[PDB]
Formats: structure tokens, sequence, C-alpha cells
């Protein structure tokens, strides 16, 4: 199936004293591999992952030399952005970041992405084409001016669609024993009464790998989203993740409900039934 | 401009009693950045809670876990306790075996 290498830059300023906080981190699809943090005493980016501890002193040095440059421009942003939209010096902004690329089944580059936000809300983005960008106000349309100036785009794309998918690629190779392996969810159904008219009955995905699922219930063969809940997919701590979704149905009635299970893991759907 | 949490309370392994387990209190969906998050024991804080680092999702919202070892038994009752800017009160959420 598909992958992805995805780094998420979160830089908060700090009013009365000292550079902001900032923290990035990298993952290989579903799997954190480095992080960054300014409060942490190594100053290095530090491995998250077993299959990255391979890499050598001069991959660890490249990536600190990195992700503190980037420490740095977003340093400059908060200061730029203050400024831009005339925001006193007592308040602490955000801003975020995200890039990467995502292949095909082949590891061949499918999209690549850029995008940026202040204090939670859209700021600039490239578009699809990896040529242009997304400007969502006038501030955000001046730095969109500074970064055409610069041919700013050019070089992102080169990163993306090159430099991005082969790293992708040796990640998934030396981590191959865990980022190549599909974990399938250990699936159960729960029964419980809130009344003597009405029960709840719950589908449970367990100990899954990548995160993306389905679960979907019907009555009688039919998809049914009525008197449903699902819990957004969480993460376990041990690298894999949970979800459930509940049905409620009239007592004694609870044979005709069927939760289905869908993941890349399954090779057909599951159908569970109390 | 700012984002409330939201909070699910959990184990990392199927829960019994007298084995070593881990209690999880996931928190997302929240912005800014910055949130206070304890494991309570009986109402009572517990002192070593690890978390994830920070990241975020698709629509620019941060989400972390935090999670302690612990031994369920029938009598202890676990709860995660947590404060943010858009929170008046702090908010405590069960754990439930069933959720
Ligand atoms: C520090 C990392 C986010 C840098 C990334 N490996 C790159 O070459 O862009
Ligand atoms: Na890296």
């Amino acid at each position: 199936g598909s992958h992805s290498m995805r780094y998420f830059f979160t830089s908060v300023s700090r009013p009365g004293r000292g550079e902001p906080r900032f923290i990035a981190v990298g993952y290989v699809d579903d799997t954190q591999f480095v992080r960054f943090d300014s409060d942490a005493a190594s100053q290095r980016m530090e491995p998250r992952a077993p299959w990255i501890e391979q890499e050598g002193p001069e991959y660890w040095d490249g990536e600190t030399r990195k992700v503190k440059a980037h420490s740095q421009t977003h340093r400059v942003d908060l200061g730029t952005l203050r400024g831009c939209y005339n925001q006193s010096e007592a308040g602490s902004h955000t801003v975020q970041r995200m890039y990467g690329c995502d292949v095909g089944s082949d590891w061949r580059f499918l999209r690549g992405y850029h995008q940026y936000a202040y204090d939670g809300k859209d700021y600039i983005a490239l578009k699809e084409d990896l040529r242009s960008w997304t400007a969502a106000d006038m501030c955000a349309q001046t730095t969109k001016h500074k970064w055409e100036a610069a041919h700013v785009a050019e070089q992102l794309r080169a990163y993306l669609e090159g430099t991005c998918v082969e790293w992708l690629r040796r990640y998934l190779e030396n981590g191959k024993e865990t980022l190549q392996r599909t974990d399938a969810p250990k699936t159960h159904m729960t029964h419980h009464a809130v009344s003597d008219h009405e029960a709840t009955l719950r589908c449970w995905a367990l100990s899954f790998y990548p995160a993306e699922i389905t679960l979907t219930w019907q009555r009688d063969g039919e998809d049914q989203t009525q008197d449903t809940e699902l819990v957004e997919t969480r993460p376990a701590g041990d690298g894999t993740f949970q979800k459930w979704v509940a049905v409620v149905v009239p007592s004694g009635q609870e044979q005709r409900y069927t939760c289905h299970v869908q993941h890349e893991g399954l090779p057909k759907p599951l159908t569970l039934r109390w | 401009i700012q984002r409330t949490p939201k909070i699910q309370v959990y184990s990392r392994h199927p829960a019994e009693n007298g084995k070593s387990n881990f209690l999880n209190c996931y928190v997302s969906g929240f912005h800014p950045s910055d949130i206070e998050v304890d494991l309570l024991k009986n109402g009572e804080r517990i002192e070593k809670v690890e978390h994830s680092d920070l990241s975020f999702s698709k629509d620019w919202s941060f989400y972390l876990l935090y999670y302690t070892e612990f031994t369920p038994t029938e009598k202890d009752e676990y709860a995660c306790r947590v404060n943010h800017v858009t929170l008046s009160q702090p908010k405590i959420v069960k754990w439930d075996r069933d959720m």
C-alpha cells in the first residue's frame, strides 16, 4: 500500500524572555521516528524508532543543523507575523509548519505538501502542483510575493519529488520488519443494557497498524448510522491503534445488527454479530 | 480562535487485575498547545506520568498521549483531569473499562 513521510513543526513565542519553544517530530506512515525539543538538554535531533539508530553521526549532525535552522526561521516569522497583524508583545502566538511526501504501492512519488499556519489558522500552502501558493489573507499574499521572488517553490518541489521520496524508501527498507508489516485489528463485541428495553452493542478494533480503519454497522444488511457512536482512532501507546463503534438497539433484536471492519491487514472485511 | 480538548481515558492492553498495564489519557483537537493533564488514582494525582511529543492534525489542532504504568485492581478508580484555557473548570473523565 501507500506510504508517507511527514515532518511537523510547532513554535510558540515566549513574550518576556528568550526564544520560542520549538518542537519538531518526523513520521513514516503512523510511526514517529525523530524529535527535536528546544527545552531538552541534548540540543540534538533524537531517535524515536529503533530502525533510525542505524544512522551514523553524520546523519544526526545534518538533521540537527537543519532542524535548528527551521527553529530560527520560525523565530523570525513570529516577529514578522506579529508586526504584519499589528499585535502586541504581550501575547504568546504559534506558528506551525508541516511538509512531506506520499508514495504509492510502487514507492513512486504521488503527492507532496508544504503548509503553514499562524495561531491555528491557514496562512500559506504550496498547491498540489508544487509550483504556486495559496495565501489566505493579505499578510500571507506579501509572504507569497517574497517566496515567488526567491524561487522557494522550485527548491521545495525538488526536495518533495526527489530527496523526500529517497529518504522514505531508505527508511521503509531499513525498518521493514515493522514499517512494512500490517497488524490486522483484533476485534470483539460487547453488550450492555441501559434499561430493559434498550441495549448498546460495541464493536471493538484493537492492536492494529496502520491507523486507517473503517467500522460500520448494518441492520438487516443495510447501513445504519442513526443511534451509532464512533470514537476517534486512538494510540494504544505500543505503536498500534484502537477504535470502537457502538449502536443502540431494541433489546432482543441484537441478531439483526452486524459490524463490518475494513483494514489493510484484512484480505476481506470482517463481519461481527452478537 | 480557541479549541477545547477531546479526552479519551483507556488502557493500553485489555484490563485485567494483577497484571502490569498502562493507563492512557489521549487529548486531541485543542488549540493553543499549552495544556494540563493529570492522571488520578482514587482522586489523587499520579506522580510518574509521561507524555508523547507534541504533534498536530490536518486542521492544525494538537494531540498528546499521557500515560503511566499501573496494575488495575477491583477497588481502584482512575481518571484523567484536564485544564486548558478553554475550560473554566478542570474536566474529569473517569476510566470505564468498557470504553
Ligand atoms: C530536520 C528535518 C526536518 C530535515 C529534513 N530531513 C529535510 O532534509 O528537509
Ligand atoms: Na530526520
